[PDB]
């Protein structure tokens, strides 16, 4: 009942957990948002300086953030223009293994094609982030009047049709490869080991009783 | 008959069928999956 | 006898005394109790559901009049019911005030953006040492 | 002068505020109208807008083989250019010259949700953490103050319960916190529940038909299948469809139309993913014109200068319609109705009892 | 050199305009980080 001794030693020791839960809550929260904070998009790269980000150092990609008039793009350029040491790579082989070799601190903004592909490549370590920031396409070339560029042209647009194109990057892309939103199930199942052990322990310590 | 990007300045000079493949300027990363059990004990110490 | 700034180009026609005060460019930005900020976190709308669900608990334990299944379920769901509401008032509230610490506090906070802007005197000094800088922030 | 043949609508060509007050090509404005302006200049010419007859974009007649629409008009001397959203198509270029695609566009998802609950704590985790319920539920059943024994049991099984209370707390404070913007296709074959389909007729359902990507090989089995039907007859009710079905439809259209959606009144619907295909509208001429090269050169310079970035930026975003602090009654009015019906299930156990 | 401008020196020698500004500063090295969250006045 009211014994005062014992009775604030309750109340004390309630208190006590009281805070250390809080604390337990309120720092897991700061584990997930820190974790969102670590890039999907140009949007996340734009926003900071801790993760540095380049392109090929000549070429289409590079010229798109030099002339682009949308400021997410044009905030990335003025970084990356001035960037040091340079962010900016030779070779495309170059800016992949350069996000790879960088201890999480590059990150390479190269075509979706390649980046897709170079994703279900062992050691499975690089990761395709954020929608395309533009749009391209690849296409069969021939010499200017040609008498192959009819035919080549038509056989393009069925091939697409008969849906055998996206058979083709399906095998080349995903048959041979080699590798959503919210929480996972791995953290909170080590609390569930943790309960069935309580649960076997004390139906070790009943048997025992009777 | 390659991955060839349709440009301005090279169909000045060839011709270039409609395109076979779909692209665009994306971001590759570092890394999707992190389990282990040592995120539960970081947040409390030891 | 001014606030007037010791400049090489006025100390080459005037003379100037030593510095009777110093100065640097710095930045200028624009108490908030209101019940109101205590309303807001839980929804007006919400905490009157709660309070409808509330009489609507002590209607139904009501006709039930230990281990009573009938109402013991009840106020077990009813339990895991307000869990939910405070998990998410605390939850929401805590954006509120991460967000309200992470709002502009120096010229690196200033450089990283585009929703606050910011400008200098059009013509003078202070204009020009941003046009001349080659310290990163300070050209960005 | 140059006939120009164009089509209204939104946002490509629209009648100006007060154009009966107005003549000629000053009655029309948008993103075409724009564009006409420059292929206009560059080319050195003089035009008059033309609004097609039949409001179509140009198609043969399967009776007749005849063509309509903007393609009709070239095809068959009314015309000297279109200047529209109309799609390269190898029909049409069998007929008419395409200039190069002054505008990419692909197929896209549009979608307009008690999910954002059950997504804070994991399906998994719900599951799990229910076994572990009836699990403790029936540790303690073996057992029947101070029983040692089943004491252990409820002292843990609380410490774990106040663990996952709290992740779901701190992790629910996270979306909340950060909040940055069915998400992808993967997403939609790999469920029923949201149902989802396009146009009845035409190139997207054709997409999927031909396709021998795994992703939509699984998607067209899926719909081909769906009943109800998946298809609607007009964009007008599909996007209905999306408005009206309680989160239950998504439609898959031309990402230019859902952008400029997106961007309208009531701002309830949005763009998901990327886009899962590419083609391009053209300016397209008769064969023979000599207008043909200019045009395609004119084309590519105001792609190459930004001008066509900045002119679709105009009509779609300076044009359109639609930090945060405020909290929705949506998510927790979820945990309401399973409350009532929890209470609606005790009432329905009381009376048995009785 | 680092070399204050002071009265006492300016008697005997000149002194250039400040090179560099200076002024009197903190240095510091917390159970206070938990009676921050709830004010010592709640």
């Amino acid at each position: 009942p009211r014994s005062l001794s014992g009775r604030i030693v309750g109340g004390v020791w309630w208190f006590f957990t009281l805070i250390i839960i809080s604390s337990y809550t309120a720092n897991l929260a700061a584990f997930l948002t820190v974790e969102r904070m670590p890039i999907e998009s140009a949007e996340d790269l734009s926003k900071q300086t801790e993760i540095a980000y380049g392109t090929l150092d000549s070429g289409s990609t590079k010229e798109f953030f030099r002339r682009s008039k949308i400021a997410v793009f044009d905030k990335m350029w003025t970084y990356m223009r001035s960037a040091e040491p340079s962010v900016f790579v030779r070779t495309t082989a170059e800016g992949v293994a350069r996000v790879r070799k960088s201890k999480g601190k590059y990150a390479y903004l190269l075509e979706s094609t390649m980046n897709e592909y170079i994703e279900q490549r062992k050691p499975c370590d690089t990761m395709k982030v954020g929608g395309n920031l533009d749009s391209k396409g690849y296409g069969i070339a021939t010499p200017k009047g040609s008498s192959l560029g009819t035919p080549v042209n038509l056989a393009v647009l069925k091939l697409s049709e008969q849906g055998v194109l996206d058979k083709l990057k399906n095998k080349w892309w995903y048959d041979k490869g080699e590798c959503t939103s919210a929480l996972s199930l791995s953290n909170v199942a080590g609390v569930f080991y943790i309960l069935v052990g309580g649960l076997g322990l004390a139906m070790l310590v009943a048997l025992i009783e009777f | 008959i390659a991955p060839l990007t349709i440009t301005l300045v090279r169909e000045e000079v060839i011709d270039f069928s409609k395109p076979f493949m779909s692209l665009g300027i994306s971001i590759m990363i570092k890394k999707k999956s992190k389990p282990g059990v040592f995120s539960f004990l970081d947040p409390l110490a030891y | 006898i001014a606030p007037l700034t010791i400049t090489l180009v006025r100390e080459e026609v005037i003379d100037f005394s030593k510095p009777f005060m110093s100065l640097g460019i710095s930045i200028m930005i624009k108490s908030k109790p209101g019940v109101f900020s205590f309303l807001d976190p839980l929804a007006y709308e919400i905490w009157m559901c709660i309070v409808f669900a509330y009489i609507g608990v002590s209607v139904v334990l009501f006709l039930v009049s230990p281990r009573s299944l009938s109402g013991r379920i009840v106020g077990g769901v009813w339990w895991f019911f307000t869990l939910i509401i405070i998990s998410s008032y605390t939850a929401n509230l805590a954006a509120f005030l991460t967000v309200e610490r992470m709002p502009i506090e120096s010229a690196e906070d200033l450089s990283k953006q585009t929703e606050i802007a910011y400008g200098t005197l059009d013509s003078g000094s202070t204009k020009e040492f941003f046009r001349r800088s080659k310290i990163a922030v300070f050209d960005k | 002068t140059i006939v120009v043949t164009t089509i209204l609508e939104s946002p490509y060509v629209m009648y100006k505020k007060n154009h009966e007050q107005l003549e000629g090509n000053e009655r029309y404005e948008g993103y075409c109208v724009d564009l006409a302006y420059e292929i206009a200049k560059h080319v050195g010419i003089k035009y008059k807008l033309s609004i097609v007859g039949d409001g179509k974009y140009g198609a043969r007649d399967p009776e007749t083989k005849i063509w309509n629409g903007m393609v009709g008009e070239l095809v068959y001397g009314r015309a000297d250019i279109a200047v529209a959203p109309l799609t390269i198509t190898l029909v049409r270029e069998e007929v008419i010259d395409f200039s190069k695609p002054f505008m990419s566009l692909g197929i896209s998802i549009m979608i307009k949700g008690v999910f954002s609950f059950l997504d804070p704590l994991a399906y998994e985790i719900w599951m799990c953490i229910v076994f572990a319920y009836i699990g403790v539920s029936v540790v303690l059943f073996l057992v029947s103050p101070r029983s040692l024994s089943g004491r252990i049991v409820g002292g843990v099984w609380w410490f774990f319960t106040l663990i996952i209370i709290s992740s779901y707390t701190a992790n629910l404070a996270a979306f909340l916190t950060v909040e940055r913007m069915i998400e992808s296709a993967e997403d939609l074959a790999k469920q029923t529940e949201i149902a989802y389909g396009t146009l009845d007729s035409g190139s997207t359902k054709e997409f999927f038909r031909r396709s021998k990507i795994a992703v939509y090989e699984k998607m067209w089995s899926y719909m081909k299948s769906a009943e109800p039907s998946v298809f609607t007859k007009t964009t007008a009710d599909g996007v209905a469809r999306v408005r009206k079905s309680k989160g239950k439809f998504a439609f898959l259209l031309e990402s230019t139309m859902n952008e400029y959606i997106e961007q309208r009144k009531p701002c309830d619907t949005m763009k998901v993913g990327g886009n899962l295909d590419s083609k391009g509208y053209g300016v397209a001429t008769p064969k023979g014109s000599a207008l043909g090269t200019p045009v395609n050169l004119a084309v590519l310079k105001l792609s190459e200068q930004g001008i066509l970035d900045k002119l679709k930026n105009k009509w779609w975003y300076d044009k359109g319609e639609c930090k945060t602090s405020a909290l929705s009654l949506s998510n927790v009015a979820g945990v309401f109705y399973i409350l009532v019906g929890g209470l609606g299930l005790a009432m329905m156990v009381a009376l048995i009892e009785f």
